């Protein structure tokens, strides 16, 4: 029944630097905490065990301190291969009821790039079949923090769209972002202005990228 | 050092019994507890048991106890998971890990709750709806001048079920630039996803470009020619 | 005294069964009083035997009364006469272990001969019977033999052995190669 | 006064269930015992998860007092050996100060004999039999976590004679005595296993019975902490925590010795005795056995 928390949900730094996440408990789990690195679609890695004693192959720049109730991971020289999600576990109890926090997801920080806001039409390949569906797409920007909004004919639009964003950019440290509208062939075919209005740091005003027909 | 090795990807409809493995290999099986982590698409890690191998006493998680089970075959090491009433919402990646003990007649057993190896993953998806190979449609060129004066265009897959779909430029050739979204799952329980690549206004026309997709799931793999526009 | 017989190589579990009694002291012996197994309170016990390393229990059924000797890879020369002792009851077996060696290989020559060798413990004059895939059988005592096989000789022989009213089978595959004009 | 006492009771059976009443109560495990088998998919195999935990287990000197209308006859004859008519007895409110020691092939922290060393069994002929012997003298055994028991091997080598001075043959006028050591079996029959500041040791003990008779020299024996055990309670498993402490430091006094002889070569030339226990109740035994409770009115 131990309740875990990572407390910095989403930690920015710059390449090289230090960084420290911090795991906290609602009961005390009394040294019996890990630390596991995840990078994307990869099964985990045990980084730390025991609140501080590392695993074989885990360099000195990860480092685990702690007790009790409160935990904290250091990575001293930061470097690229230390990009990844991280996450802390308890296994005091007994009978096992261990458990793990919500992770602390560890990112490049870099400087501020607006995106390079991208429209597209439904194909008539896709207007033939039946379906209309409008993309979206915000090109190459680093805070991951945009925003998104459609218009129909300059009303707004709302539940219609699904966005999705890529894992950061192994050269570039930026992101995209790909924001799809959909319409049954008959409601796309009644309207005329299909906008996209983009909002970001960077781009000093809001971007629009709209069409017709 | 133990390689743990999983079985591949299971759909299942809401309400079956699905029964992953993990073939341990590479040191003395006994001497190791084994436990399974599920991780679900956009979410973290989940504790759902533990076996004790030397003893055959697994202890589940207080919210999958009942309906969840595990085993390890000491004559095959290997360790099984059965979920058994499955939700829509069991659907996630199932990974087998574990640490050793030392016991394998010498009565010794720290009894490490920690992980320090883990599985490939074994990806089971639980859906009402049925397999199908997704609908590849082009992104035509927005226009030949763009934000900059790159082009940009692509792929829209949609409509496809299992998950696991693969996409491609020009066979491989083309690997720069390229960006293929994470799928997304619609309201008809069918995924979609884009993959875009940005070039330059100047190639669109001269060198053509095509979008392999592929899906296991359905024996489907179909290319599609973005026309310029 | 019950006889119970075995093969070379197999595992064997002799049975005890306490007068209706329960998890009770016990201990097997062999004809000279040299202790094979036992027990003392929840522990197992082993003694000086020549089986200590093969000789072993089924502490489950402990509790049920039957305290067995399973004998795994039987050696001609574990036969013997085993005494369970539970508490004054001095249950008997013989356990006489067969042997059943094909000397001609398995990869044969249509018209090779083919010899069974018995290897048999000190004491036991048994009767042999095999018969071939094609229901050919051969009789005897000791070695058996067939002087010209046949091409439909080849698969599994079926050798069984009869001892003390008593009778263990022994499969074995021999092979009888074939050969075009 | 000329009663009768023998290899059967007083609290032997009494004390036992005491014993396994007072462990059950003090350190708890995760325990695994075996029901057995009928059939049709329904076969029991009670396993017990309890919140295994990290007590500290300390032997109460435990007095047996009359029970209901019955009486305690303590038997004085100094040196009583096992069953016969005791001459010199009286009747008693409580046995003694009897401390239950649980530990294999070697009795500790209990009653020593006044006189010589005596031995005693059911039957000294059925080499089955389990052969209980009561020291002169105290020996030490001083044992850590660490993974070490050591004894002085003077100390020890005398009480090694001693005992050979008695041997099988019935303080046998003369013969060749070898001590060697267990055969086979479990983990807790093979050593010697006690538990030792709450944690279970399994002492190898080669080096005390591999011996032939007819400065600061100490016996080191290897020792193992194990936290799988098998219960000598039942027919069961059990596992325990690991240490907690970095000083587990025990001193017993060896009190006795739970032997077993060799067969096959009934009253020849030789004897060989190696060590034995396992059924707690002989542990009993060894205190217990000048005492008998008989029906008062
Ligand atoms: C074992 O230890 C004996 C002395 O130990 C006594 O008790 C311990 C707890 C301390 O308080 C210590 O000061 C006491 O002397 C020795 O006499 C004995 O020789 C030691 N070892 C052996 C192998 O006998
Ligand atoms: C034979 O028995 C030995 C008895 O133990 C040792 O006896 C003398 C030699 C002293 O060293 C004393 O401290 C020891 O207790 C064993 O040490 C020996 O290992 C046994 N022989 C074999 C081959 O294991
Ligand atoms: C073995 O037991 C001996 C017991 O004698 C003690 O003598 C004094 C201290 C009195 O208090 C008496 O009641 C005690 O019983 C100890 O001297 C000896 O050290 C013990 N051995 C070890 C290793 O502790
Ligand atoms: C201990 O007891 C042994 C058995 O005693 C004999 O048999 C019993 C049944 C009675 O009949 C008793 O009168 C007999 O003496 C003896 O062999 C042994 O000498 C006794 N004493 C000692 C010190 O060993
Ligand atoms: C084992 O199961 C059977 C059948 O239910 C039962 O009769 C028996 O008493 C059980 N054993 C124990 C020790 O409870
Ligand atoms: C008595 O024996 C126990 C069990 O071996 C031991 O832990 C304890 O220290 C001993 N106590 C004394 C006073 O000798
Ligand atoms: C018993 O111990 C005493 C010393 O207390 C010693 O004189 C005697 O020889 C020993 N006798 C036997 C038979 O062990
Ligand atoms: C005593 O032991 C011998 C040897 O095994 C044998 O007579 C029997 O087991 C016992 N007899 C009596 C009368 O106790
Ligand atoms: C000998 O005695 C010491 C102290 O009493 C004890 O810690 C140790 O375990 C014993 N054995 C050895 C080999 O030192
Ligand atoms: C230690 O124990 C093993 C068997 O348990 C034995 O072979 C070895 O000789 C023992 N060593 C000593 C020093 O007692
Ligand atoms: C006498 O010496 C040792 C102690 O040094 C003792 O353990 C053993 O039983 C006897 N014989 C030999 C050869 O050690």
């Amino acid at each position: 029944e131990l309740e875990l928390t990572q407390s910095p949900a989403t930690l920015s730094v710059s390449p090289g630097e230090r960084a420290t996440l911090s795991c906290r408990a609602s009961e005390s789990v009394s040294s019996d905490l890990a630390w596991y690195q995840q990078k994307p679609g990869q099964a985990p890695r045990l980084l730390i065990y025991g609140a501080s004693t590392r695993a074989t192959g885990v360099p000195a720049r990860f480092s685990g301190s702690g007790s009790g109730a409160e935990f904290t991971l250091t990575i001293s020289s930061l470097q690229s291969e230390d990009f990844a999600v991280y996450y802390c576990q308890q296994y005091n109890n007994w009978p096992p009821r261990y458990t793990f926090g919500q992770g602390t997801r560890l990112e490049i920080k870099r400087t501020v790039a607006a995106p390079s806001v991208f429209i597209f039409p439904p194909s008539d390949e896709q207007l033939k079949s039946g379906t209309a569906s409008v993309v979206c797409l915000l090109n190459n920007f680093y805070p991951r923090e945009a925003k998104v909004q459609w218009k129909v004919d300059n009303a707004l639009q709302s539940g219609n769209s699904q966005e999705s964003v890529t894992e950061q950019d192994s050269k570039d440290s930026t992101y995209s972002l790909s924001s799809t509208l959909t319409l049954s062939k008959a409601d796309y075919e009644k309207h005329k202005v299909y906008a996209c209005e983009v909002t970001h740091q960077g781009l000093s005003s809001p971007v629009t990228k709209s069409f017709n027909r | 050092q133990v390689q743990l090795l999983e079985s591949g990807a299971e759909v299942k409809k809401p309400g079956s019994s699905v029964k992953v493995s993990c073939k341990a290999s590479g040191d003395t099986f006994i001497r190791y507890s084994f436990t399974w982590v599920r991780q679900a698409p956009g979410q973290g890690l989940e504790w759902m048991g533990r076996i004790i191998t030397i003893l055959d006493v697994a202890h589940y998680a207080p919210h999958l106890q009942g309906r969840v089970t595990i085993t390890a075959d000491k004559s095959t090491s290997t360790v099984y998971l059965e979920l058994r009433n499955l939700r829509s919402d069991d659907t996630a990646v199932y990974f087998c890990a574990g640490v050793y003990e030392g016991e394998a007649d010498e009565g010794e057993y720290d009894n490490n709750g920690f992980l320090k190896h883990w599985g490939q993953g074994t990806l089971v998806t639980v859906t009402s709806a049925s397999t199908k190979g997704p609908s590849v449609f082009p992104l035509a060129p927005s226009s030949k001048s763009t934000s900059g004066g790159t082009a940009a265009l692509g792929c829209l897959v949609k409509d496809y079920f299992p998950q696991p779909v693969t996409v491609s430029w020009n066979s491989g050739a083309l690997t720069s630039g390229v960006h293929t979204f994470p799928a997304v799952l619609q309201s008809s329980g069918l995924y979609s996803l884009s993959s875009v690549v940005t070039v330059p206004s100047s190639s669109l026309g001269t060198q053509t470009y095509i979008c392999n997709v592929n899906h296991k799931p359905s024996n489907t793999k179909v290319d599609k020619k973005v026309e310029p526009k | 005294k019950k006889v119970v017989l075995g093969k070379k190589g197999d595992t064997v579990e002799l049975t005890c069964t306490a007068s209706q009694k329960k998890s009770i002291q016990f201990h097997w012996k062999n004809s000279n009083q040299i202790k094979i197994l036992g027990n003392q309170g929840s522990f197992l016990t082993k003694g000086p035997s020549k089986l200590n390393d093969r000789a072993d229990s089924r502490r489950s059924l402990w509790d049920q009364g039957n305290f067995p000797l399973i004998i795994k890879n039987l050696k001609i020369e574990d036969s013997d006469t085993y005494i369970c002792e539970v508490e004054d009851q001095k249950e008997e077996v013989q356990l006489l272990v067969f042997g059943l060696t094909a000397n001609s290989d398995t990869h044969l020559l249509q018209g090779q001969s083919l010899t069974l060798t018995l290897e048999s413990p000190p004491g036991s004059s048994p009767s042999v019977q095999c018969r071939s895939p094609r229901g050919k059988n051969i009789q005897g005592g000791k070695t058996l033999s067939v002087s010209q096989l046949e091409l439909q000789d080849s698969g599994t022989w079926t050798c069984t052995v009869l001892q003390n009213q008593k009778k263990v089978e022994f499969k074995i595959d021999i092979v009888v190669l074939a050969f075009q004009k | 006064t000329e009663n009768f006492n023998m290899w059967k009771n007083d609290m032997v059976e009494q004390m036992h269930e005491d014993i396994i009443s007072l462990w059950d109560q003090s350190l708890k495990p995760c325990v695994k015992l075996t029901p057995l088998c009928v059939g049709a998919g329904s076969c029991n195999t009670s396993v017990i998860t309890q919140a295994c935990p990290k007590v500290s287990f300390e032997p109460i000197p435990i007095h047996y007092c009359a029970p209901a209308g019955f009486a305690i006859l303590k038997c004085n004859n100094k040196t009583f050996n096992g069953t016969g008519p005791c001459t010199n007895v009286s009747t008693v409110q409580c046995t003694h100060g009897i401390r239950p020691v649980v530990s294999t092939q070697l009795l500790l922290n209990g009653s020593l004999a006044e006189e010589e060393v005596v031995i005693r069994s059911v039957n000294f002929t059925d080499n089955a039999k389990t052969i209980i012997v009561q020291l002169n003298t105290s020996v030490e055994i001083n044992c850590t976590g660490a993974g070490h028991c050591n004894i002085s091997r003077a100390k020890w080598n005398n009480t090694l004679k001693q005992i050979a001075s008695k041997l099988r043959e019935q303080f046998g006028n003369n013969k060749t005595i070898i001590f060697k050591q267990s055969s086979g079996g479990d983990p807790e029959i093979v050593t010697h296993s006690f538990n030792c500041g709450g944690e279970f040791f399994y002492c190898n003990s080669t080096q005390l019975f591999n011996s032939t008779w007819f400065g600061s020299d100490t016996i080191t024996l290897p020792c193992r902490i194990k936290q799988i055990i098998n219960m000598w309670q039942k027919v069961g498993k059990a596992m325990y925590a690991p240490p907690i402490s970095g000083q587990i430091r025990c001193s017993s006094n060896i009190t006795g010795l739970l032997l077993t002889r060799d067969g096959g070569n009934s009253n020849n030339e030789s004897e060989i005795f190696r060590p034995g226990g396992g059924d707690m109740r002989d542990n009993w035994r060894s205190e217990l056995y000048k005492y008998k409770v008989v029906k008062i009115e």
